[PDB]
């Protein structure tokens, strides 16, 4: 696919910082665009971490899958280094609406197959089940990478 | 002739450092950073890390008595890694190219 | 600053920015000074204006940002009014 | 730093921000501004604290770790009719329904 990491074999140190309130998942795209992920990161804990020029990483909920930010954005690739100076890559909340922030709580609190028990309007169970995703995201991603060329 | 191999040690890992050898010399110039690889075992496993940039400030502290024992440190940080990996590794197949420029500037020092 | 009232099902009066409430798209078209909301009650359009004072905070700030918290027995409704007004 | 506030009467409340070096007089002209009457027939409570127009919010107590915009802190706010100032009360919000089973 397009949307992958590049097989350079070329170093890159990094610093990853969770400065969210969520224990973070960090998500590496492989060579041929499969997500993998990586050991989660506590709420206000960072690391050094050993990656790769053209390397491609997002950073999401562990628990929920909740998409995070990652230096004001959604994805993240390192440069290689100058004068042995790490790279700092901030994770961060974004700022949800107000809408999908109460589907969060929502969902935190009910079991999937208790949605359609819910004494609400019909067209919220569907906006219920379909849950942050990270495949669903690959594609928004990747074709606004298409559409910017 | 003890200062004369000292200094002959020097110019070796200056060469070791150069842009000439980079593309397999990289994984060397400092010590394991055990948590940026997320490498659990490797001190359970290697009982004396080595790099070198700790030999280099070894040389430069004149804690080597010989050329004997700065042989003896850049050949234990190459078992290190040949211990510790597969075979067919690639930080392996690189050791084995810098561990050739070595051994061969250390077999043509002056005696 | 202009300011508009909004005001819910229970008769209470929130004053808050023009520019804050412009947050929710539904209002947005309404206005373009006083709002009357007939079916959203105080315990949940107070909790509403909350939110807009956080978005027009938290927007564009370089700052880390504190989650929004929402209590158990007040997120079904919550959740009703945010679709319904689009924010 | 800045402090974020309810600032609220019988069943009006006014959403607004200001600073800990802001005074109670500075409070009060934003009300003028809004529900049209002067400071001198205004009078804002921390609680059943009356506050000094001349004290700053964080004299009274407001810090920005205690009045965040998610969760603002409340000032109580009470006028004067035919020079004898009413007795503070602010009217409740609604209670929210008992939880659904399932959320149980
Ligand atoms: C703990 C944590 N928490 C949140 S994230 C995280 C975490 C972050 C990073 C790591 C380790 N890094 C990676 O896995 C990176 C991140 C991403 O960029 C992909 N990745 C890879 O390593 C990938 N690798 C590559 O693209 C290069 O592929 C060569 C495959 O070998 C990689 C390492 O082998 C597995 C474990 N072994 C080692 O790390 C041995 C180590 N290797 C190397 C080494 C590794 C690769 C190469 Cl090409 C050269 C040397 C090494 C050194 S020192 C040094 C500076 C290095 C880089 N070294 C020496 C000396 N002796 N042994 C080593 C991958 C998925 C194919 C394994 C572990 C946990």
């Amino acid at each position: 696919p397009v949307l992958r990491s590049v097989n350079s074999r070329e170093p890159s140190q990094v610093i990853f910082c969770n400065r969210s309130p969520r224990v973070v998942l960090p998500v590496w795209l492989n060579f041929d665009g499969e997500p993998q992920p990586y050991p989660t990161l506590p709420p206000g804990t960072g690391r050094r971490i050993h990656s790769y020029r053209g390397h491609l990483w997002l950073f999401r909920d562990a628990g929920t899958h909740d998409g995070l930010l990652v230096n004001q954005t959604e994805l993240f690739v390192p440069s290689l280094n100058v004068d042995g100076q790490p790279i700092f890559a901030n994770i961060t909340l974004p700022v949800y609406t107000l809408k999908e922030r109460c589907l969060q709580v929502v969902r935190s609190l009910v079991k999937p197959e208790n949605y359609r028990r819910l004494d609400i309007v019909r067209s919220l169970y569907e906006d219920l089940e379909d849950h942050p995703n990270v495949q669903k995201d690959l594609e928004r991603l990747t074709q606004e990478r298409i559409a910017h060329q | 002739k003890v200062s004369e191999q000292l200094k002959c040690c020097s110019g070796i890992l200056k060469e070791m450092f150069a842009k000439k050898h980079a593309a397999y010399a990289w994984p060397f110039y400092k010590p394991v950073d055990v948590e940026a690889l997320g490498l659990h075992d490797y001190c359970d496993i290697i009982k004396h890390p080595m790099d070198m940039s700790t030999i280099k400030s070894k040389l430069e502290a004149r804690e080597y008595r010989d050329a004997q024992e700065f042989g003896a440190d850049v050949r234990l940080m190459f078992s290190n890694c040949y211990k510790y990996n597969p075979p067919d590794h690639e930080v392996v197949a690189m050791a084995r190219k810098l561990q050739d420029v070595f051994e061969m500037r250390f077999a043509k020092m002056p005696d | 600053m202009m300011y508009v009232k909004l005001i819910s099902s229970d008769g209470h009066e929130f004053i808050v920015k023009r520019e804050h409430a412009l947050t929710s798209g539904t209002i947005k078209a309404m206005l373009s000074n006083e709002v009357n909301f007939r079916e959203i009650p105080s315990h949940v359009l107070s909790k509403v204006c909350m939110y807009f004072t956080y978005k027009v905070r938290y927007t564009n700030s370089s700052t880390e940002i504190p989650e929004f918290p929402i209590a158990p027995e007040i997120a079904l409704e919550l959740l009703m009014a945010a679709n319904f007004l689009d924010c | 730093m800045d402090v974020f506030l309810m600032i609220r009467r019988h069943k009006t409340t006014i959403f607004t921000d200001a600073k800990e070096s802001s005074t109670v007089f500075e409070l009060k002209r934003i009300v003028e501004g809004i529900l049209k009457r002067p400071p001198d027939e205004q009078r804002l409570y921390k609680d059943d604290q009356l506050l000094d127009d001349g004290k700053t919010l964080g004299e009274c107590g407001f810090t920005s770790q205690t009045a965040r915009p998610q969760a603002p802190a409340t000032v109580g706010l009470a006028f004067r009719a035919d020079d004898t100032f009413e007795a503070l009360c602010i009217e409740p919000f609604s209670s929210p329904p008992e939880l659904p089973d399932v959320m149980k």
